[PDB]
């Protein structure tokens, strides 16, 4: 009947660790942790990370490719994402991240296609340039709405020593039309954060270091790019509203809904609105050296967190946007207290425990207690250092840390806490909910959406609840 | 606006006026193609002149329906009791192997990976083999670890012979433990191909160097299936009701549809270790579908037995091909339980028949589900016109070009091998069909063409439970029957809905 | 016009030019309303200020979803061992029974007339019985004649004990040979009232003046099932698995599922002529639809026989209740087999219920069919607004009541009994739903309302074979679940489907 | 297997003559017989009797009066709500089963494919159900404005309680305003669907002809027909009046497929009655000529040599100019009936046909069957008079096998015994027929396809025989062991 959180989850970790063998173990013990005591920081996440995956462990992580073609370039509407080596990465991330758009797909836009160079034995063997430069003449063909193509790397193009930059030098030329070479192969790294890297330092190598080219663009005092918010379900749309009514205006959001265009006008903003730090900092960090363009990083997960990112950006501009921020802080309070009045009551006081790559883990936590719900346990597949120091501004103290954890400890676990609700990935969905637990995935959202915002907050509250408060789990035990 | 008494979730909440004139503010500065212009290249998309040019492509693929050979080893390797799938290589493999079964079964899929990173491209992948396989033995107590290769393992070219052997040299598992291995690279072939590399590595790993004690049993491979639950258990209903002596080699049926019961199983069912060492005594080995067995048929040809391969069986005329070569090698006749489930199929048909007479159909996927696709199609007195598999050899063609001449409603038809769903967009806007028989991604064709999809084949992402009917055997054909039916009646209705104007023949009966 | 290469039957037919012309012209001489007052009116027919008086409505019925007794008679009676009914009154009856049946199943119905006319208004029906009797028996060779009567018989009052007494007086058929009667009044209750007094008829022909010798098996009546074919197969096999001692009195699974193989069969399967004889020893009689056999659970009752009644149970719970009863009887522990598929629907259900939570239903039917069905959503986390039962009594709406106050999905939801399809039309015009659960009369509601229909419930006109499939049972109410999922797939495609307006939501997995 | 066929035939009478007892062998031996030689044309001679009792217990595939009047004349009747007077069955059974296509907005200004029912319970079985059916006639006017008629179809218990509709209808016709037709239908009445016809028809003459003339403004021409019993099955009735028109004729209405009040109101106005269901129809066209003086003629617009000898004889009535249109139209659709005989007769040729259908069909589609190649080896009719076995002569060659209200047994052991390539009947008889191995398409409704009429209608009839014979399903029956 009775425990003590903090020691439950520390005995949770030495259950764990028991199982590996000696050498797993050494490696696996500084990922795991509880958050000890230290705006304002709750907690201190003291846990190591970004580093290899032990082998044979039923790591959760994906690949740089995942980072770069699937999270940071994919999205891009108008461009066509080549999946260069062998078929199988751009099928499994064909149309699987709900990175949404507005567009004519196979006309206008290419996004929940793939478009792949199905490396052969030959290909391996003999090269897979020729055949990358006759693929982009075909793209040229067959898609000439297309405003530019992106080679994304799989595995195999890296350790042949085939050269795709050569590539796309020459097809610009040929063409007229962007050409980036990522080298996002999924040997290289650890995980997907190395494919944001690469993907962030190729939008700035193949799209920024180019001429004019929107000399013709009239700025305003008030613009912004929102940079890291991939549209899921629609989130970038219902965080957009938001900036608009508070009175800025968006040139382009990285990279759900994104244009070529609006990617390659970002240096004309004034400010760059951080939502997902871990994949796109690295632009950032080159936007406020070269042009000098400063960021700042806001969250839009549940009232609290908008409430103080709409003022916290509206601080960095003047009077007129700081009355706006408050203008749209209180045209949606009678949504957020409605939501609140008939959510809260049916969520307040329930354990949650969380499992998401490298923003989510941290970021959605205020919204599920703006609902009455705590974390019990949260961790990042690919978070670096700087994600577990800013996780302590979210989570309480004794809240079990996980990094990069394995299918092994992940399900003892939630065997051990038996929260009321998991969050996590499409792989941990489905044995989570065979405990008897509820599990909304906190990736795809589970096929729901958006969460970001105030239209969004009110979903989020549902979707929780209907997990939650479902007559199926009272149906698990069979009554004889 | 969002409103709590009734929440508009994505769908309706972007139509909503404020999303709608805040989605054509961002437009006009996206320097997207105007909207004349979108319409001219649609249209353009959808003309002869482009299907010529896009059959003429020689490089690119667009949308191939099929996917790289570890897809095809994990999921046979988890139709074995306790067996992991070990998948030697880089790890976003295995993220996607899993969620690619999870997203189409809704369940659980267990597979592990040796993790290999850059260095492994100067040093090769040894350590990462001995360490993972001692890990995965400890933390998930299988029976068997069934080891296959990621692209880049392949390339950097591991023993993983001597890799395996050292591991059992250095402890990482008991020395008399089972770790069979194959070799299943991303660029030969599909997944087809690497169902039947791991399968023979597994049956290699437990033959080599035996002399067989015959039996008269014969060993049943179902092969790549995206029915396999359903199938499964389908075709142990049938064979008991024969009474034949049988192994079915990689069963999935338990292992992708577990209870929800308070227990999670990482393992359930599967062929056993022991079924799968006798199984070399068998005289005789079948496979369901030609293209996921050939080398492991020949494998089973090097030690005598005889082999029988069919075409993912759908339908009366290839049921009754199974049962017969069933009750040729078991000696038993077909029992009358069976011969009224046919006649009850025949009957359904025969009650059916006008809607399906004249119906013309497109039918893509593996080769074998589109052979006995096409097949089923023939019975009905429909035309399965446009034929495709991105995974089907010329060998194929042949075969489904005798398929088609075997029958009236052939005339005209065509396999598409090594084609992909751009290509068949092209077929669906210049020979209209009524029908596209496929799989999920075959969405985009219905969107892109207006051609209604019907869902038989791996993946199915976009519904639930499918997997779990049976569409072999005779109850599966007329299920198959039903769910063609469906579609067509639905069609019927909604085109004859609309009041004073269609819905003359908006019948009751029909 | 009209082309041999791609003929247009009726359908398209009508919409090429030449008949639009010439069915515009006729329109103008038809002195049909103006088309704004038809929109008038339209709209005026889904307003509250109409419903207020289609609901006061006293005397009219319009749509009603039921049938007469007659037919609930021939029903029950086909689910005996090669018997035939016999109704006893005007032929155009039987006509009408045979047609109405055989639309549904796809399948011969067989039934006779005593064929009353004119005349047996002065003086009665007594030849009809004698000479039909007498006709039926040597032309049909049954082993037991089942008498029903139409509505002009009972005005008439035809003694029909005397009159099959008069038969077997003069030769008509053997003395001993079984000819149990009911009077099945149309102008009393519907159909499942038939269905029960024919049952008794039946019961009370083999069981009058005898004594039980106890046994501890246990009698069940289906009642009247649109998906008898697949349900009583369901039953069975779960009986089975089971190990209960058991008689189905009334099973039509095999009468109204032949085989196509050459022979017509007009009689197959059925309860025994001696089961139904021997059910009287039974301890227990269980009816699967209180509505269907109050009177016949009476009788049976009257014999010392425990009776428990259900509806039409569908889903995890009336399942569960089922087997619980069935164990509580028989003694035998609930086997694991069963437990296992119990725990694959929660499963389904845990994988699906994101889609079915919140969602809205009007449900009509059988009231057992209503009550099971209601239930059934419920556990799924929908709410059964809207439940209509045109043959369904007030003790019926109170046990909608409670099972309503069950769950808290409940709190809006009415049941309307003795209420037809057209007030079911107001109430999905007013009250809108997601959902339309009922037979093939609701497509006209589909029409009318934009409600999308999902057939569960007798008759099922406009789909083929789908009462070869069961509801009942945790298999069936799997198919029912995947029914419901389909439906609501299909529904959230179309709803996304439009290339650059609605499609941001066409998601690839669901 | 060699035999001769009017011999076979006879054979097969007596075997199945053999199963029934004495007295009902005897009432049934007089309507079986193979047709005879001959005492347009007469190809033989269908001696039978007919019209009637039906012998008890026999499985007689025949409806009642009810059929005969709601189900039949007056249910396609669109723009007038149909009560089905008495207890739920009969209007729920006939609920939409009919195919007779109509354009309209079901509920609001048509009614045909719904159910309006008195829904009799025993109370009003003993007190009488006239209250009741005023009561019902007031809620109709209210909730369904824009029907123009109601009409009382009466069931079986009506005429047994000795209610007075009349009284009602005549009560409520002048409270309302719009035409009230009460029906004596009464399945007790007749011995099948024909009195049906007669009582329906007769109740159109006494109540709808019966009255101040609706329509002294409508403006005439020489051209004015109207076309009697055709009842639109799968459109039908369309696909004959367009040739009609195309000819230069005015359809002035269309009984009763589509058919509105006003068009039947208006029917004394026209030159020519062009009556097709001669058997539903002709009461009707004789009221007419006593009456109006307007000629009536039979026509068929089955099969291409039909539909080019009925234009023809329907104009040769008129002048040269309707003489020209009526070639013009077989001219115009000649490339279509050439087109379909090159598709269609070498798949068909040679194949014997068995028919069974109600009054007009059994002998009317003999023809278009015979333009594909194809021979009629038995038919038959549910309610067939002396009249229509006489023009049944016109059409099947003698030693055809000709059957009177025939029985489930009887027409069982002659499909058994004549195997014949294709049966067309109606929803009782498909499946068992199918089950043999038999081909068979319905008769009745079409199979949920047509329209079979006319030129158009043609094609769609060969590509349903072709598609029912020639398909792989019969193959399959054998199971290969
Ligand atoms: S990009 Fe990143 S794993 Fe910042 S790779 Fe991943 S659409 Fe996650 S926690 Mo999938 S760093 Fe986005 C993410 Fe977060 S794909 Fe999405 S949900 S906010
Ligand atoms: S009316 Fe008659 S039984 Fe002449 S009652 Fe019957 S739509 Fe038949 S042979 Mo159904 S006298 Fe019409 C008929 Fe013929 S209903 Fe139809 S097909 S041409
Ligand atoms: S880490 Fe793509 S699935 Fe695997 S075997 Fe090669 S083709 Fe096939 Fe990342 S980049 Fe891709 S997803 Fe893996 S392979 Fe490497
Ligand atoms: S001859 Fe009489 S008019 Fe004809 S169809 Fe029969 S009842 Fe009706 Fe039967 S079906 Fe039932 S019992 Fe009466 S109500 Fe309607
Ligand atoms: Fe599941």
């Amino acid at each position: 009947d009775k425990t003590n959180d903090s020691a439950f989850h520390a005995r949770l970790i030495a259950e764990v660790l028991e199982a590996y063998p000696d050498k797993a173990r050494k490696r696996r013990q500084k990922h795991l942790n509880v958050a000890g005591q230290a705006g304002v920081m709750l907690s201190e996440c003291d846990v190591k990370s970004n580093v290899k995956s032990v082998p044979g462990v039923m790591t959760i992580r994906g690949c740089a490719y995942a980072g770069s073609k699937g999270v940071v370039w994919g999205p891009v509407k108008d461009m066509v994402h080549i999946s260069h080596g062998p078929v199988g990465c751009g099928q499994y991330s064909w149309s699987q991240r709900r990175n949404y758009y507005i567009g004519n797909t196979g006309v206008d836009s290419f996004v929940t296609m793939q478009f792949t160079s199905d490396f052969q034995e030959k290909d391996i063997v003999f090269g897979g340039d020729k055949k990358l430069e006759k693929i982009i003449d075909e793209i040229d063909e067959l898609f000439p709405l297309a405003k530019g193509i992106s080679v994304q790397s799989e595995c195999p193009i890296g350790l042949i020593g085939d050269d795709i930059e050569a590539v796309s030098r020459k097809k610009k030329k040929e063409i007229g039309k962007t050409i980036v070479p990522v080298r996002c192969e999924g040997f290289r790294g650890v995980s997907q954060s190395l494919g944001h890297h690469i993907a962030n330092d190729a939008i700035r190598d193949w799209v920024f270091d180019g001429e004019d080219k929107h000399a013709a663009f009239e700025t305003t005092p008030y613009d912004v790019n929102v940079i890291g918010d991939y549209n899921i379900g629609g989130d970038a749309w219902s965080s957009r509203i938001l900036l608009e009514e508070m009175g800025l205006r968006v040139v382009g959001n990285w990279s759900g809904d994104a244009t070529l265009a609006e990617i390659e006008r970002a240096p004309k903003a004034k400010l760059n609105l951080i939502h997902c730090y871990r994949s796109m900092n690295y632009i950032c960090r080159h936007m406020e050296e070269k042009y000098n363009i400063p960021w700042t990083e806001y969250n839009f997960f549940g009232p609290s967190q908008i409430a103080a990112s709409l003022r916290k950006i509206a601080a960095l501009f003047d009077e007129k946007i700081q009355e706006g921020a408050e203008r749209v802080i209180a045209k949606y309070q009678p949504l957020v207290d409605a939501v609140i009045e008939k959510f809260r009551p049916r969520l307040a006081g329930k354990k949650v425990m969380l499992y998401v790559g490298g923003l989510r883990p941290r970021h959605v936590v205020n919204a599920y207690n703006d609902l009455g719900m705590e974390i019990v346990g949260t961790g990042y597949e690919f978070g670096h250092n700087d994600d577990y120091q800013r996780t302590g501004h979210y989570v309480r103290e004794g809240t079990l840390i996980y990094d990069d954890v394995t299918g092994y400890e992940l399900e003892k676990f939630i065997e051990g806490i038996r929260p009321d609700l998991v969050g996590s990935g499409i792989k941990e969905k489905y044995p989570v909910q065979k405990m008897g637990i509820p599990f909304r995935q906190m990736h795809s959202w589970d096929y729901s959406g958006p969460y970001h915002g105030y239209d969004g907050f009110a979903i989020f509250a549902r979707d929780m609840d209907l997990a939650i408060n479902n007559p199926v789990w009272s149906m698990f035990k069979a009554p004889w | 606006p969002q409103n709590v008494d009734k929440i508009l979730d994505h769908a309706p909440l972007f139509r909503e006026p404020e999303y709608q004139e805040m989605l054509a503010g961002k437009a006009k500065l996206e320097n997207m193609p105007p909207a004349d212009k979108v319409v001219e290249i649609a249209d353009w998309t959808k003309s002869w002149e482009y299907r010529e040019k896009n059959f003429a492509r020689e490089s690119l693929s667009v949308n191939p329906a099929k996917a790289c050979q570890p897809l095809g080893a994990v999921f046979v390797a988890s139709g074995f009791e306790r067996t992991m799938s070990f998948v030697h290589g880089s790890q976003g493999c295995v993220a996607y192997y899993r969620s690619h079964l999870s997203r189409h079964f809704k369940e659980p899929s267990s597979a592990v990976s040796s993790s290999m990173t850059e260095d492994a491209a100067v040093f090769g992948g040894l350590n990462n083999m001995v360490d993972g396989l001692a890990n995965t033995y400890k933390l998930y107590d299988p029976k068997m670890i069934a080891v296959s290769t990621t692209c880049m393992a392949e390339v950097i070219g591991d023993d993983l012979h001597a890799f395996i052997q050292t591991a059992k040299g250095k402890g990482s598992v008991p020395e008399e433990f089972d770790v069979p291995f194959a070799h299943t690279p991303a660029f030969v072939g599909s997944h087809v191909t690497g169902y039947d590399n791991m399968l023979k590595g597994i049956l290699e790993h437990f033959w080599k160097g035996r002399t067989p004690v015959p039996n008269r049993s014969v060993n049943i491979i179902p092969g790549f299936d995206g029915f396999a639950v359903g199938n499964n258990r389908e075709l142990k209903r049938i064979l008991g009701m024969m009474g034949v002596q049988y192994t079915i080699l990689s069963d999935v049926s338990d292992q992708f549809d577990t209870p929800s019961d308070g227990e999670y199983r990482m393992y359930d069912g599967g062929t056993k270790i022991e079924a799968a060492r006798d199984a070399v005594n068998a005289d005789y080995t079948i496979s369901l579908q030609e293209y996921c067995t050939p080398k492991t048929l020949e494998y089973c040809q090097s030690f005598g037995q005889k082999t029988a391969s069919f075409h993912y069986p759908l339908g009366i005329g290839a049921t009754d091909d199974l049962l017969q070569k069933l009750s040729e090698i078991s000696g038993k006749p077909v029992p009358q339980e069976l011969e009224m489930e046919r006649g009850r199929l025949v009957d359904a048909l025969a009650d059916s028949q006008a809607y399906l007479h004249g119906k013309t159909y497109a039918i893509y996927g593996d080769p074998d589900f589109v052979y006995g696709m096409a097949r089923f199609i023939l019975e009905t007195g429909g035309e399965p016109k446009h034929c495709l598999a991105t995974n089907g050899s010329k060998a194929w063609e042949a075969q489904m070009q005798e398929l088609f001449d075997s029958s009236p409603f052939g005339v005209g038809c065509k396999a598409w091998g090594g084609k992909d769903l751009w290509h068949m967009r092209s077929l669906l806007a210049t020979e209209k069909v009524d029908l596209l028989i496929g799989n999920s991604y075959g969405k985009y064709l219905e969107r892109d063409t207006d051609t209604p999809l019907i869902r038989l084949m791996f993946p199915i992402f976009d519904r639930h439970h499918h997997h779990r009917f049976p569409v072999w055997g005779y109850q599966g054909a007329l299920r198959v029957l039903v769910t063609l039916l469906d579609k067509i009646f639905d069609k019927l209705d909604d085109d004859t809905i609309q009041a004073g104007v269609t819905d003359y023949s908006f019948d009751l009966t029909r």
